[PDB]
């Protein structure tokens, strides 16, 4: 609608689909989030990536 | 006014209800969000990160707690002796409780997917050896010997330049999801057993220690998911927190 | 080709012939603060080569009974070289870091160190043992400087949390039979674009033996662990007189 | 204008943080591909080097012969909003009649949710969090009774005068937001925005709030970050005479529109105080159950 | 005033009127008065089968 | 009627709720609005107007109150002596309380932006002099001497035809917004200090006063904004207003 | 708020009323339904046996 | 002396960097500042009392009897506005009775 | 809608976006205002304007 | 700790038996005459 963009997630990488009846968007529901994931950020943060088939150290 | 009629549920406060509530500060705009490293989006991202599995969960006095993080291997008498065993059930009391996977797992009623345990050998470079790591699916009792364990899913690990090996505990279940297993009728959801045996022997030359340790790291595979959000079994508070 | 490496920055170069790759924390390289993330209006000073270089600050002796140690960043450097001077003369500071922990032994020694970076590493006390006393850690324990500090209860990281899960943080292991060093690159981590290098420690560096050091009588018994680190993309603002705390 | 070569070819000032990884859509668990036997030299998936710091990249397909499985198990319940957008107890306020604490018919609650273990342990899994929230206020007598009593709740941000009595002039509430509700009405409920001066709240702050000598008597302020102190929540029975009944107000918080950064190890020792991670040194317990031997269940 | 809480298998069952489990930070709970109309909710198909 | 169900919040009166209420006078039309000068649209418009800063906030008896509006300068002994000091914190107890900026500031929890103080010299036309006005960002203690103050942001003011000079207190903060600073943990939001020193000396010829005054005027820059509406710390009433 | 007026029936619990109720587990997805023999759709199918 | 405020800006007094400021000015509009309900009047209807022991009362519509609200509006000389009035009634102890 | 224009701000320099359910517009919500500002009216009401770079009196 | 503040190399023993320390030309003058004790120490190169 024509409301204030004051939600905590305004300008986030994932888009939400919410409901609201007030002029402030932080009053909105939690809604549905976008299902993106990035495991590598934590599970594989190596500079030079190695294959599954290869010997990790050579 | 417009004709309406109140239905059951009226006035109730459901803690998980996702509704709309009046805002207390009209026209308020939050501090912009700068870039911060390491944002997480799904708990599943964390379930794929290996954390230390306390296979050796026996010592309990404060000064010996660190010993739970690693277990030993040493020169044997070649009778394919047993090194260690543990249940593969990730949401059950035991070794998995030390892992982040086990803990996050505690906030969900059901889980599904394959797991993986990577073992890192920390003995000297001059030490060699071959171990047999086996996963026994449900129904099979603790293998009495190596010949029995060998009949299940297993890996034969050879010590060398690559310090570690990974045992995959493939999802082999009758149901699409398992609830947390425990003694009693819920053992219906047990995942199985993992046993480690000496395939050959821990061999070392003159001058190197006769005992070394293995550190186990565990996490979930990419087909792993969890469902039915619940409270964890622990509540870390005795009286009131002041 | 993954075991060999050279790190050159400023007038300093590090070499290693037994590396285990390099970890780039949270998957991102250090960078300068953008014009939209920034808030302070003065033009910053970015000294470059005189502060973004390797500093070798401390050496600890690894023993069969060692418990582990920790250092706080940027605390370890606040009194060293041109970096320290800039941190003292300026209110605002930000930078990334390249951490290189060194430890070599012999093909007959064994043991494994877990080397990790834990942001906002808040220290707790044992609460008088019984947990009824609301004690607090002293300044020398929260910001130990270059000498670092030894962990009292490594199992709970002196903060009521399991070291078994510390691997959820950027880390590497120094497993003597495999490598002789750990290299971790960390970007600036904070909820603000700049902050005080004196009042706030962005993260702590933990070096803890998980598999104890061992060797036979006759092998060199003195096995040092040396800490070398380099600031990356250092920026300073809010200039005035030098202040040490 | 520039001219010396080292300045021209400089990277000083690059504000774009190069990222080594990127997010991919993942609405369901990964599928399993058919795999067959492999008897190769050179190819070795099972062997890893944990020292590197990465987790194993070995998959089911390469460790055993697998069938094809079309996995449509959802990953929706493990999103941050799914995990956190469930209301839990974070505060409790007592308004007794003849008592030790608040025998004056009003009370000031410092807005800090770390006094309750269930909620605290969940949020402390992350270092930084940014979110809006829905607060619900459940009031009743100590026996759970509902009585015809009118209350006033007022949010007092840092710097606003805190009421010092049931009749304080501050209850005029000309600018602070207040809620007037009866115990007989359903629980009061409102939406709260993200109010920190920082881009995110942080459950851990390794530092001090001010400069100077950090001597013994000031060590109570280690770890205290004002960016986390949102103010006071004040409540009073609306009247000039003492209320006839003793009241209890339970405060529930439901986060929504959540973002979190930097995950950390989860608390494994009982909590003792709100302001810090202190643990009882004489009762350091293992993270989980234990057994008599490593070779027995 | 009453509190109803759904405790899935594995979650701690309250053992008293003052059990810490009533903090209900993750389990779904319903708070309702006897004077309010009957509480009412929708439940999905939850079996592992 | 149409099926509805009441949710929590029902019946509550939230003072900042922006809803619709039944009109008491149907078809009533207000008196037209004629043109009136000086309409204001945003409080920020007022924050940019300079008001007198009571740097000399020491006299307290009724007959000396006017002396708080100005502070003195006079012939010295050239040792770069200190003239005056004050905290730059605009929403803190002290000199800024005399300014309209400080007062409006009291109705908001957080603020952000640069400030400016313009000093007007009111000595005789024959008086000359050079002053050093410095702003010391957070962390720097009160400068012991002029050489220490000089290391921060500063202006060297030369008396002359232009009676005044402006010291800009640039926004130099770690956070995007500052809450009101005060003793205690909230000093985390302190803005800093302002100190005035004799750069050379107040010089005058025979026949002109040896003491003159400076009037300080303060306001906010155009990057200044405030957020999180709150009640002011003062309530100007003792008992009931009759 | 929007002008409304409550009508008779308000607050009643009719056991056969087919209405909407708040869901207790948001974003919960049930176990997929595999194929199972002998599904019945109408009791009339059984009356013919 | 001219009567205007200084036109000197950060940029000309010190060397500044570029800052993209997206801090909102919305909360300082007149409606944001004033559209928050505050106490402006109080009426007593006692039983056996000095003032209104007759079960009725006349309140002169004047909001200047309360300092918080009064100080805010007195920042301006002339004001034109609509308003929402809310009436909260209860006994002196905060009790609700069927009256 | 088709309501009376009896709001206190009818014919104002700034436009509002409000909600209402009655025939009288003063019953409407406060809404969102337009963010215009004119500091000069109070901070710089001089007849002959001087520059920043110039000497104010010459 | 003092030496470490200058130009340096951290050498790791291994397969490559050797390491090279470069003593980069860092002088005030374009050329240096032979340094020796006395005023000619003005041309000293430094220490290793
Ligand atoms: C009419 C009044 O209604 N207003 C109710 C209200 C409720 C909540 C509210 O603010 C709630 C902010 C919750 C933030 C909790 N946080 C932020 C981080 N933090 C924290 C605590 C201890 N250590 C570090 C951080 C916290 O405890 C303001 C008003
Ligand atoms: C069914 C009855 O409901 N009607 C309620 C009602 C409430 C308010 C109302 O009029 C409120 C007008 C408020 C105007 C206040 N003002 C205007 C300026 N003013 C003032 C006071 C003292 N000195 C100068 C001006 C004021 O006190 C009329 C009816
Ligand atoms: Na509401
Ligand atoms: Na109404
Ligand atoms: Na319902």
């Amino acid at each position: 609608s024509h409301e204030n963009s004051n939600s905590a997630t305004e300008g986030s990488t994932i888009n939400y689909t919410t409901i609201n009846y007030y002029k402030d968007s932080y009053a909105a529901t939690a809604g549905k989030q976008s299902l993106k994931q990035d495991p590598d950020k934590f599970a594989n943060p190596v500079k030079d990536i190695f294959t599954e088939m290869a010997a990790p150290l050579k | 006014g417009f004709p309406t009629e109140l239905k059951p549920g009226t006035n109730q406060f459901l803690t998980t209800d996702d509704g709309v509530s009046a805002p207390i500060l009209p026209n308020f705009h939050p501090t912009p969000c700068i870039h911060i490293p390491g944002e997480v989006r799904n708990l599943l991202e964390l379930c794929q990160v290996e954390t230390i599995l306390e296979v050796n969960n026996v010592p309990t006095n404060a000064t010996s707690l660190m010993e739970r993080l690693r277990f030993p291997v040493s020169a044997q008498a070649g009778k394919g002796e047993l090194c260690a065993v543990f249940r593969a059930d990730p949401g059950r009391n035991g070794p998995w409780q030390s892992t982040l996977l086990g803990q996050l797992c505690g906030y969900y009623t059901q889980w599904s997917g394959s797991l993986e345990v990577t073992f890192m050998f920390t003995g000297s470079f001059m030490a060699t050896g071959k171990m047999l790591i086996a996963y026994t699916p449900p129904g099979g009792p603790l293998p009495k010997d190596r010949a029995t364990a060998m009949l299940g899913t297993h890996v034969i690990w050879d010590f060398g330049l690559q310090s570690s090996v990974t045992l995959v505990i493939p999802w082999i279940s009758n149901t699409h999801y398992r609830a947390h297993a425990r003694d009693g009728v819920f053992d219906y959801y047990t995942t199985g057993l993992v046993s480690i045996w000496y395939q050959t022997n821990y061999v070392v030359p003159i001058g190197a220690p006769n005992t070394a340790y293995i550190i186990a790291l565990a996490a979930a595979q990419k087909n792993f998911t969890m469902k039915l959000c619940k409270d964890a079994s622990d509540i870390l508070q005795t009286g009131t927190i002041q | 080709s993954d075991r060999v490496a050279q790190l050159t920055i400023g007038n300093s170069t590090i070499t290693t012939q037994e590396a285990a790759n390099i970890i780039v924390g949270y998957g991102e390289w250090p960078s300068y603060c953008s014009d939209s993330d920034a808030t302070a209006v003065d033009k910053p000073t970015r000294p470059d080569v005189s502060v973004n270089r390797f500093y070798t600050l401390d050496t600890k002796l690894w023993e069969k009974s060692s418990k582990g140690w920790y250092w706080k960043f940027p605390d370890v450097l606040t009194e060293t070289g041109v970096f320290g001077q800039n941190a003292q003369f300026h209110y605002l500071y930000r930078s990334g870091f390249c951490i290189h922990v060194q430890c070599n032994a012999s093909k007959f020694h064994q043991g494994a160190l877990l080397v990790a970076v834990l942001p906002e590493y808040v220290i707790g006390t044992v609460a008088g043992g019984t947990g009824t006393e609301d004690t607090h850690p002293p300044y020398k324990q929260t910001q130990p400087g270059a000498d670092g500090f030894e962990l009292q209860h490594p199992y709970v990281l002196d903060a009521g949390i399991p070291i078994s899960q510390l691997t959820v943080c950027p880390h590497q292991w120094i497993n003597l039979r495999t490598n002789n060093c750990a290299t971790i690159i960390v970007p600036y981590i904070n909820a603000l674009p700049f902050d005080s290098a004196l009042n706030h420690c962005n993260f702590g560096l933990l070096v803890v033996p998980i598999s104890p050091l061992d060797y036979d009588q006759g092998a060199t018994p003195v096995i040092p662990i040396t800490i070398t680190l380099a600031p990356m993309c250092s920026e300073f603002a809010g200039l005035r007189q030098a202040v040490t705390q | 204008g520039d001219r010396v070569a080292d300045v021209i070819e400089s990277s000083i000032g690059d504000s774009v943080s190069r990222a080594l990884t990127h997010a991919l859509p993942a609405p369901t668990g990964q599928n399993t591909q058919v795999s067959s036997h492999r008897l190769d030299t050179g190819k070795v998936p099972a062997l890893q080097a944990a020292e590197i710091g990465a987790s194993s990249n070995a998959s089911d397909e390469s460790m055993i012969e697998t069938r094809c499985v079309l996995n449509s198990h959802s990953t929706a319940e493990t999103t941050l909003d799914s995990f956190f957008s469930r209301a839990g107890l974070v505060g409790e306020i007592d308004l007794p009649l003849k008592g030790t604490t608040n025998p004056n018919g009003y009370a000031n609650w410092d807005i800090d949710i770390t006094g309750y273990a269930q909620m605290r342990r969940k949020v402390e899994l992350f270092t930084y969090m940014r979110f809006d929230a829905e607060f619900t206020f459940v009031a009743c007598t100590p026996t759970g009774e509902v009585v015809p009593q009118l209350l006033q709740y007022m949010f007092v941000p840092p710097g606003a005068p805190k009421p010092d009595s049931r009749e304080s002039l501050a209850w005029q509430t000309a600018t602070n937001p207040s809620v007037f509700v009866k115990l007989s009405d359903p629980p009061a409920q409102v939406s709260v925005p993200f109010m920190s001066p920082a881009s995110a709240y942080q459950w851990f702050y390794d530092g001090y709030p001010t400069f100077g000598e950090h001597k013994q008597e000031k060590d109570l302020e280690y770890g205290a970050c004002p960016n986390n102190m949102m103010g006071t929540f004040s409540v009073r029975t609306v009247g000039t005479s003492k209320s006839k009944y003793p009241l209890v107000v339970r405060i529930y918080m439901r986060m929504k529109h959540v973002r979190a950064w930097i995950p950390r190890p989860m608390r494994n020792q009982n909590y003792l105080f709100k302001a810090n991670p202190n643990y009882a040194g004489n009762s350091i317990k293992p993270t989980g159950a234990s057994r008599t031997a490593i070779t027995t269940l």
